[PDB]
């Protein structure tokens, strides 16, 4: 239930990935189901902070291509727009989940 | 890239080019070699502006003629967008050629958008800004301060600093967009408006609006400085006829007539005071009018007339003042009795539609006012206001409308009609008369444009049908064609919704706006589309009153409460400032993923110029066909005029205008072939108007989508949004939808 | 008053019979009922206080303009333009002399309107109308 | 505040309604931190001010806000400004140090 908050999840993950050592890569996988998000603050500042902390975010969306998720993936993945993935059917969701286990 | 079209090297500022862009440049170069008018429907989404700018600059610099370029658009925002594209193009040209060539590019607009004076900046009207800038910079203030250094008059420092440096030394070479020009003129403490106005003859390319070429109140000074053998481009010209109607029209109210009587009495008091003090300042004007000197001979180049000339310069009489209005008191009495005759004519209980000749005959037989003194009314009023040296002009603003009416209705007698209505609005209890002098023939204002300039390139994103405009406006096209975009995947999915979810037919007719069921279907449609749209969504309405009623009663039943759960609601206010705040709030809400709906009129301010690309678009919800108010007398008179002269059917022209407004609002959503957005049309009457759509839109509209319901449209929209949410294959689009330089070379070799 | 006729002291509201019966000699707000009472017997002076010009009932008319000064200016223009009717073809296309004639007729209309030189201009008009 | 049209037949509450005019002042003060210059790309104010001396035909009543029998506004334009102000306030609340 509820209206999801991308910024709260990103801030919680940023707090979680802060004690991660430099050799260990910092990755976030967001399975985003909704099409709109309500944030308590500016999500672009959170995106810039995640870029400054070398945290790479991959988002699997359920309904359509959300622009803020695409911008977040492009900023965190050094301009790579291929890290925003949207399914087509049941097996495509299985393949997208099995694709994320690779480093 | 850099490529050759015949013998013309073209510097394209992108590493890839659309095939439609190359065909567009080929057609434009063929037209420029021919040197005639043409109409080209370059589809929206593709680079219509950048291709035009690149090819015309390449034609200007390479060919030894070096023809200047005029770029006329419909909105100042589109002027700024064209300036930005031109700045990018010349930055690319400087990078490729290694040097910045001798180039001048400036955008022209009013003083309100180009004022840096801290005092006259917050004025909400452009007329008071113009009158204050004139009051500080008429030259009379400067010579008064020179004679009396202790005088209370002040001078604008942004205008005086332009006197120290030359015209060519105002700005460095290059293109100056409005933001960059304002920043530079704030740094150097200069007036950007007077910088642009003095560099019209020096600019290789100059971009302004259709009002600065069609409306003779401001196009008189601009058209003199430009070259007659210059390239002329019309961008988004599909509504240009309205500008022509906007060029030579005037509405007079009884409040305006009362203020005109007050201004005439104030003018009589002023001329009585000046006659007592110094009659030499009147005697020199009187003998100059005796000698036959016109307004241009008496006025200096730096100052401007108090009343702008409302007629074409070719229609102005070259002979001297008739002498009934040569004496100042005689002209004041003439204007007063003209105003009283107008007040007599406004006391009517029914609509009177009369030709200007009949009005002139009635005025002569009732007031003994002839046409020839009326043709010099605005010039004589401006000369009298100049010679009176009035410090206040706010009391004489109503006299400008009377002078405009007198000069317009006397010179023009064919193609114009005078409408007097006892009720401006039928909802009001008290009668409010209004007198409308409207321009029925839109080809009158655009005729000197085609006469002066040989090559005119009319281009809009959704100009269709291409043969309607050469009949509407008297000009001949050497070639007219509409491009269809080559798409690897169906870039946009149009659909026509004729019935609701419960199969009830939906329409946006004005009389049935208060019907329950159609409003139920519209509200459920809007809620479902807001539930399925990811980023943002824009909804267009036929009129502002229809949108007001439907949104108010949607809030009454609580349709909007469900919309607030998904997307924020922003509505086009009549105030342009609050509308700009709503638009930038909509753009901010689409960027951060909050999601927003923007309600606007399909014929409003947001409909023209403003683009909704990528997340700003994604869904254009059309609530009905944007038809005009049929019961209005001006529209019926214009329809009768086009039926009488150009043999255009009234229903055909009404459908043409409504579908061209719908086409422009549908075309606002696309920028680039990577962009997508659905185009949903929620009216039963759209289905028969598939052929009236633009050609590129018509290819995307399948035959199965002509009578979709609400739920089928929602399912198709969800499937479409899921479909392009996948990444496209580059091999499917490597040389069919976008071309590299090698693909362009291969296509050129295949064409020969 | 614009609404009430002071000669009979009747408001337009409860007495709708009041009309704009003006006089070419001296323009006043006298209604038709006051006209049919005073001047049906014969000519008399102006019923308004401060004015006593002799007027006839058959010379009465209705005002076509809201302003009284504009109405009397237009009526003086009619009273001068009846004999002053030289056109461009009357001057055989002489544009400058036509402008001088228009200035002269506008000047004598102004002088008749403001009465600064009413006697001399009236004598000039009376000599011109005989020709 | 809910966007519903205000009618004089409702009793309201005499304690709360004392703030109504002050609330309108707050709405005015809302514009005091909402009105700001914008870019020329979306400058809709300058589009109608590009031609300053335009005096064309007045738009019909379909293109104008609705009026009552006496000519005064019916108040349906105020709820549009109300929801636009609410959207602008919710967007501006994101612009903080959080
Ligand atoms: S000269 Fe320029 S800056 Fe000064 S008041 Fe006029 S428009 Fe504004
Ligand atoms: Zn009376
Ligand atoms: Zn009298």
């Amino acid at each position: 239930k509820g209206n999801p908050s991308l910024q709260n999840a990103l801030e919680m993950a940023r707090g979680l990935l802060l004690p991660v050592p430099a050799h260990c890569t910092r990755e976030v996988l967001i399975v985003f189901g909704s099409l709109s998000t309500t944030d308590p603050g500016d999500i672009h500042q959170t995106i810039d902070s995640l870029v400054s902390e070398k945290i790479r975010v991959k988002v699997l969306g359920l309904s359509a291509q959300v622009a803020i998720c695409k911008e977040l993936c492009k900023a965190t993945n050094y301009g790579d727009e291929s890290f925003y993935k949207i399914l087509l059917d049941e097996t495509h969701l299985k393949e997208l989940f099995n694709e994320a286990v690779t480093p | 890239m850099k490529f050759y079209i015949d013998d013309l090297p073209v510097l394209f500022p992108y590493p890839k080019i659309y095939p439609e862009q190359y065909n567009y440049m080929c057609d434009i170069k063929k037209t420029l070699d021919v040197g005639g008018n043409s109409i080209l429907e370059m589809p929206s989404g593709t680079g219509k502006t950048v291709s035009l700018l690149s090819l015309t600059i390449a034609y200007q610099m390479h060919y030894p003629e070096h023809r200047k370029i005029i770029y006329c658009s419909r909105t100042m925002s589109e002027i700024e967008k064209a300036l930005v594209e031109l700045e990018n193009l010349m930055d690319y040209r400087t990078k490729e050629l290694g040097y910045q060539e001798d180039f001048r590019g400036l955008g022209l607009t009013s003083r309100k958008n180009l004022c840096l004076h801290p005092e006259v900046s917050k004025e909400r009207k452009g007329t008071v800004v113009d009158e204050k800038c004139r009051r500080m910079t008429n030259g009379q203030a400067k010579r008064k301060l020179e004679e009396d250094p202790e005088a209370n008059v002040e001078l604008c420092e942004y205008h005086e600093n332009l006197y120290n440096i030359e015209v060519e030394d105002y700005l460095p070479k290059g293109v100056f967009s409005f933001e960059k020009l304002l920043k530079y003129c704030e740094e150097k403490t200069l007036c950007p408006y007077f910088i642009v106005r003095r560099m019209i003859s020096l600019c290789n390319i100059i971009i302004y609006s259709y009002h600065y070429l069609l409306d003779p109140k401001i196009a008189e000074r601009v058209s003199n400085e430009v070259s007659k053998d210059s390239i002329v481009i019309f961008d988004e010209a599909h509504n240009i006829d309205n500008v022509c109607i906007e060029s030579l029209s005037l509405d007079l109210t009884t409040d305006a007539l009362r203020r005109a009587t007050r201004g005439a009495n104030a003018l009589d008091e002023r001329i009585s005071e000046v006659r007592k003090v110094d009659s030499q300042k009147l005697q020199d004007e009187y003998e100059k009018l005796v000698q036959g000197l016109h307004s241009a001979d008496i006025l200096t180049d730096q100052e401007e007339p108090f009343v702008e000339t409302p007629v074409l310069p070719q229609d102005l009489l070259t002979e001297a003042i008739p002498g009934n209005i040569r004496r100042a008191e005689h002209f004041v009495s003439f204007l007063k009795r003209l105003i009283e005759y107008l007040k007599t004519r406004m006391k009517v209980l029914h609509v009177i539609s009369e030709t200007p000749k009949s009005f002139l005959q009635h005025l002569k037989q009732l007031t003994f006012i002839e046409r020839k003194p009326l043709r010099f009314c605005s010039e004589r009023l401006s000369l009298l206001v100049r010679t009176l040296e009035v410090t206040e002009v706010e009391d004489f603003t109503a006299l400008k409308d009377i002078a405009t009416f007198a000069t317009l209705i006397s010179t023009y007698e064919e193609g114009f009609l005078l409408i007097i209505e006892p009720y401006e609005i039928e909802n009001a209890a008290v009668p409010n008369p209004i007198m409308r002098f409207t321009c029925l023939d839109a080809s009158i204002a655009i005729k000197p444009v085609f006469e002066r300039f040989s090559s005119v390139i009319i281009t809009s994103g959704t100009i269709s049908p291409l043969d309607m405009y050469p009949r509407m406006l008297n000009f001949k096209t050497v070639l007219q064609k509409s491009y269809a975009m080559t798409l690897a995947k169906k870039s946009f999915l149009p659909m026509i919704i004729t019935k609701g979810s419960d199969q009830v037919a939906i329409s946006s007719r004005f009389e049935i706006r208060n019907d329950p069921s159609i409003v139920r279907n519209y509200g459920s449609m809007l809620v479902e589309f807001a539930k399925i749209t990811p980023d943002g969504m824009v909804v267009f309405f036929p009129s502002y009153l229809y949108m007001e009623s439907i949104v108010s009663m949607w809030q009454t039943m609580g349709i909007l409460d469900e919309v607030w759960k998904h997307k924020l609601i922003l509505v086009e206010t009549p105030d342009a400032q609050e509308t700009s705040l709503a638009l930038e709030t909509y753009r901010k809400a689409c960027s951060n993923g909050r999601g927003a709906i923007l309600l606007s009129v399909a014929r409003g301010k947001v409909s023209e110029g403003i683009d909704f690309d990528h997340q700003y678009g994604r869904t254009v919800l059309m609530i009905g066909i944007p038809f005009q108010y049929t019961e209005s007398r001006i529209l019926k008179a214009r329809l009768e005029f086009m039926r009488e002269n150009y043999r255009i059917r009234e229903n055909d022209f009404l459908s043409f205008d409504a579908m061209r407004h719908a086409a422009q609002c549908l075309g606002r959503v696309l920028r680039g072939k990577d962009d997508y957005g659905v185009m949903v049309l929620a009216d039963r009457r759209f289905s028969r108007k598939r052929s009236q759509l633009p050609k590129w839109i018509a290819q995307g509209l399948s035959d199965a989508d002509l009578n979709l319901s609400t739920d089928m449209a929602i399912s198709n929209t969800k499937q479409f949004l899921r479909t392009m949410a996948q990444p496209t294959d580059p091999k499917d689009q490597e040389g069919v939808s976008v071309w590299s330089y090698e693909d362009l070379i291969k296509h050129q070799n295949s064409r020969k | 008053n614009k609404d009430m006729c002071p000669i009979c002291k009747t408001d337009r509201y409860l007495s709708p019979d009041v009309k704009f019966l003006v006089n070419p000699e001296c323009y006043h707000r006298i209604c038709e009922s006051c006209v049919d009472r005073i001047f049906s017997l014969g000519p008399a002076q102006c019923p308004y206080k401060g004015c006593d010009k002799i007027l006839r009932k058959n010379k009465f008319k209705t005002q076509i303009f809201d302003d009284v000064e504009v109405e009397k200016e237009v009526d003086i223009r009619k009273r001068v333009f009846n004999v002053f009717n030289k056109t461009i073809d009357d001057f055989n296309g002489d544009l400058v002399e036509y402008n001088k004639y228009l200035e002269e007729v506008e000047d004598i209309i102004y002088k008749l309107d403001h009465g600064i030189d009413v006697a001399k201009t009236e004598e000039k008009l009376r000599t011109y109308e005989e020709l | 505040l809910r966007g519903e049209k205000i009618m004089q037949n409702d009793r309201g509450d005499v304690i709360i309604d004392r703030y109504l005019t002050l609330d309108q002042e707050f709405d005015r003060k809302d514009d005091d931190m909402l009105l700001h210059p914008v870019k020329k790309i979306i400058d809709l104010d300058g589009n109608i001010q590009d031609d300053p001396v335009v005096r064309g035909n007045r738009p019909d009543f379909t293109m104008q806000p609705g009026v009552d029998i006496n000519g005064n506004s019916d108040g349906t334009v105020d709820i549009l400004k109300g929801m636009n102000r609410l959207s602008e306030k919710m967007i501006m609340a994101l612009k903080n140090e959080y």
